[PDB]
């Protein structure tokens, strides 16, 4: 019922998957930030 | 070795290769069409039956099933 629907069968060759490594590190995946909320959270709690 | 030589009455039959070479690329009315003299001799043709579907399961080739 995968050759009728045109799907790949679960046995033989389609018993696994190949996926491609992105070869990326955690240094490029950083939340870059400069003076966004450095004071907008500071000037909202003074005596209120 | 000594070789057995002499005449034999041979005979040429029907069933030549010029009216049996049959091929097809894409679409109906195949481009290499044989002569239409079958006479209760439909031996499948350019098909892929369920007996041939069972042979490629034993190989395990899953990407040839979707292609054919």
């Amino acid at each position: 019922e995968c050759i009728i629907l045109g799907q790949t069968m679960s046995i033989g060759t389609g018993s696994f998957k190949v996926v491609k490594g992105t070869n990326i590190s955690e240094k490029d995946l950083v939340p870059k930030r400069c003076l966004f909320e450095s004071l907008s959270n500071e000037a909202a709690l003074k005596a209120n | 070795a000594y070789i057995f030589f002499g005449p034999i009455y041979y005979q040429k039959l029907k069933h030549m290769v010029l009216d049996k070479m049959h091929a097809r690329a894409r679409g109906p009315r195949a481009v290499l069409t044989r002569q239409p003299t079958e006479g209760r001799s439909r031996d499948g043709g350019l098909r892929l039956g369920e007996m041939e579907r069972d042979c490629v399961i034993a190989y395990g080739a899953s990407q040839l099933l979707l292609e054919r």
